[PDB]
């Protein structure tokens, strides 16, 4: 549920504290280390927005490179 | 899953939720129309330009917030039915009524539920929020096999 | 602007109504050789139309007592 | 004095009346009124004095507040001197202007007259029954030019709130002013406050008022009977109620 | 197949279409149904204020694409069919725009400057509103839509012949329309 809610916070087309939560969402895939977790925050991204805007998402210059796995 | 005959009551009410989420305000917008009412009763001349003035003579902020917070319910309801009422609502109404949306320059007359003029609209919303709730009660009395109506 | 019609349809509704008899015409038409006269008469049957359109009353009831006794329209 | 308003008003009270249509259709309603209002204007016991003086004096400030809209309002005389059809209409000149004044004055007794008799208000004066304190507020209240504020008007609805039936009276006088008043007061309150301080602050603003002054002058058990009173009339403002044991 | 010529008719010959009702309208249920009266002058009654005992449009009439919230059908047919009909329609509607813009100038209303992008808009509006529905992804969506405008391409040659279309191919009044709805929704 944490996941989906920030693959929606991710999915909008601007405040502070959801940018906390998203910057701890960040801390607590980067530290745990179960790949799986970012694989459905992926899979969320695809639901919503479609496979293009992850791939967009992981070319250079992205703010948001944190979501794939390795 | 052939809800009309096996669920008629969450059929009619999925169906109108999005209008009928609105019938909660018509208590609030009755008493803003009935104390309307109260005031301009008996007058004859109606010299108010638009809704901004209006609440700049009621200018006292405690009635001043109260009337703003009421006139903003009913703009809000109006605005999102008015689409709505353009077709449906037993009323006519010009479609440059229904056109635009409205804000506090709008006309005061908007407000006023008298039977001609602009006031139709304020007519009009109180009529079709009541046809919303009166028509899904008659569902429940279709079921019901009784005439508990009160 | 007065709309007269619709307090002497909803008159009609409450009560009765008949025509002046000949005599009665003649008789007012003799005595009221003034039009100050003719309109003293005129407003008080206004005020009892307006009365009678709002509460009624006996068709039968003469109208100088109602006025006089009911709605105290002396003076 | 230069003309007998006491008769004036006397004249016109039974045109006013009936100008005045009901919501509830209480048919009767008319004539009681005129009966009641031939029995107020009198001076034979300072309540009827005083309800003369303050109607006379309500009717002064409508008629200078419409004068100040109007050129020259000294020159009403010569303006009916100036109207054939009046002259014609009433044969004198002292006959033409006595009219002049009556057509004056009876819209705005009527209004007035819609104000006070809202439900069946004018029945405690008269009722003998009636206790003092209802009187005393009735004549306060009436008194007052900014709690009884009454707008000029330029058919007349009489905007009956409760559902009473025919000869009853609201069991305090102008208890639909009294409980606006409070509203109101109740609103000012709350955004002046925040959640707490609001009841100390309300009872305080009230008790300020002229009309919480007065009321707190009355002592003991009238002052006991006035609450019951506005209680009941409070609820028939407030809510619908089929009987009397609910 | 005769069941495309409207939509056809929009996409390349719009200008005959001016005057046609459109799937993207509502109708006057007033006047379908057959409580408030109306004196002889015009005003309500439930006589008061006087004392004395067609709301359906042609063209384009949905307005900004921002209130299309929800989706509500009338007629009887179930809300994801009216839906996609819409879509097919606006796709067609898009085409004319590209074909003459005038043309959609005339047919939209309120009047608007920019046929294709309102158009878009709406498009993309009644997918995020068909995501809601089925609950597909919008790949998936998408995907939905292709298959039915797969299923109209086949359907012709089975469909060709033992007909009922009771439509004309500018939908010049609101039972052809309605009509035609039915079929494509059939
Ligand atoms: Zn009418």
């Amino acid at each position: 549920l944490c996941l989906d809610r920030a693959a929606d916070f991710l999915s909008e087309p601007m405040a502070k504290e959801k940018q906390c939560y998203l910057q701890q969402v960040k801390q607590f895939c980067i530290r745990v280390e179960n790949d799986w977790h970012r694989v459905y925050l992926v899979r969320k991204l695809s639901s919503q927005r479609g496979m293009e805007f992850v791939q967009g998402l992981s070319k250079p210059g992205r703010p948001h490179q944190w979501v794939f796995p390795k | 899953k052939n809800g009309k005959e096996r669920v008629p009551i969450l059929w009619h009410f999925l169906q109108k939720e999005a209008e009928l989420r609105l019938v909660k305000f018509l208590p609030e917008i009755l008493a803003l129309q009935r104390d309307l009412v109260k005031q301009f009763q008996n007058v004859q001349q109606v010299e108010y330009s638009s809704i901004r003035g209006f609440l700049s003579k009621h200018s006292s902020d405690g009635l001043r917030q109260l009337l703003h917070n009421r006139i903003t319910v009913f703009l809000s309801t109006w605005n999102k039915l008015r689409r709505s009422l353009e077709t449906n609502g037993e009323i006519n109404l010009p479609k440059d009524y229904c056109s635009t949306d409205l804000d506090l320059d709008t006309e005061f007359e908007i407000l006023l539920p008298r039977r001609r003029g602009l006031g139709l609209c304020a007519t009009a919303l109180v009529s079709y929020l009541i046809r919303l709730h009166n028509e899904i009660v008659y569902a429940v009395e279709k079921l019901s096999k009784e005439n508990n109506s009160y | 602007d007065w709309n007269y019609e619709h307090l002497f349809m909803d008159i009609k509704n409450k009560m009765a109504q008949d025509s002046l008899p000949s005599s009665v015409i003649s008789a007012i038409s003799g005595q009221l050789q003034s039009y100050s006269d003719a309109c003293e008469v005129l407003s008080v049957v206004e005020v009892t139309l307006g009365f009678l359109s709002t509460a009624g009353g006996d068709p039968n009831m003469q109208l100088n007592v109602y006025t006089q006794d009911i709605l105290q329209m002396g003076d | 004095s230069i003309l007998d308003t006491t008769r004036l008003l006397r004249s016109c009270v039974q045109s006013a009346v009936g100008m005045l249509r009901d919501q509830n259709e209480s048919c009767t309603r008319n004539m009681r009124r005129v009966v009641l209002l031939l029995g107020l204007l009198n001076e034979d016991d300072a309540c009827h004095a005083s309800f003369l003086r303050v109607s006379k004096m309500r009717l002064s400030v409508f008629l200078k507040k419409q004068e100040e809209s109007q050129f020259h309002p000294l020159e009403w005389l010569a303006r009916e001197a100036c109207n054939q059809d009046a002259l014609q209409e009433a044969g004198t000149f002292r006959h033409t202007l006595w009219k002049r004044v009556q057509g004056a004055v009876t819209p705005l007794l009527a209004s007035m007259i819609s104000f006070i008799d809202r439900d069946g208000n004018l029945e405690l004066l008269t009722r003998p029954d009636t206790p003092p304190w209802a009187r005393d507020l009735w004549m306060f209240i009436f008194s007052d030019t900014m709690l009884l504020n009454i707008p000029l008007v330029m058919y007349i609805v009489v905007q009956n709130h409760m559902n009473l039936s025919e000869n009853a009276s609201n069991n305090v006088p102008f208890s639909w002013k009294i409980k606006d008043y409070l509203e109101e007061l109740w609103v000012q309150a709350q955004y002046i406050t925040d959640a707490e301080g609001l009841p100390k602050k309300f009872v305080d603003i009230f008790q300020q008022t002229p009309l919480g002054r007065f009321l707190a002058q009355l002592h003991g058990e009238p002052q006991q009977e006035l609450l019951q009173c506005y209680l009941k009339d409070f609820i028939l403002l407030t809510m619908r109620v089929s009987t009397e044991e609910e | 197949n005769e069941l495309l010529e409207p939509l056809k008719n929009l996409a390349f010959s719009p200008a005959t279409m001016a005057h046609a009702f459109l799937p993207t309208m509502p109708e006057d249920l007033l006047a379908q149904a057959r409580h408030w009266y109306t004196c002889p002058n015009g005003h309500p009654c439930s006589c008061i204020d006087c004392h004395a005992p067609d709301r359906t449009q042609t063209g384009h009439v949905l307005g900004n694409p921002q209130r299309r919230d929800v989706v509500t059908c009338d007629r009887g047919l179930p809300p994801v069919v009216f839906l996609l009909i819409r879509l097919l329609t606006h796709l067609a509607l898009l085409l004319g725009a590209s074909q003459s813009s005038q043309a959609l100038i005339n047919i939209i209303k309120p009047p608007v400057r920019d046929p294709k992008g309102f158009l878009q808009q709406h498009i993309l509006k009644d997918l995020e509103q068909l995501a809601k529905m089925l609950g597909h992804s919008a790949d998936e969506t998408i995907g939905v839509v292709h298959l039915v405008l797969r299923r109209l391409l086949q359907e012709q040659h089975q469909l060709s012949s033992r007909r009922l279309l009771n439509f004309d191919t500018e939908l010049s009044t609101k039972e052809m329309r309605n009509n035609w709805e039915k079929e494509i929704a059939a």
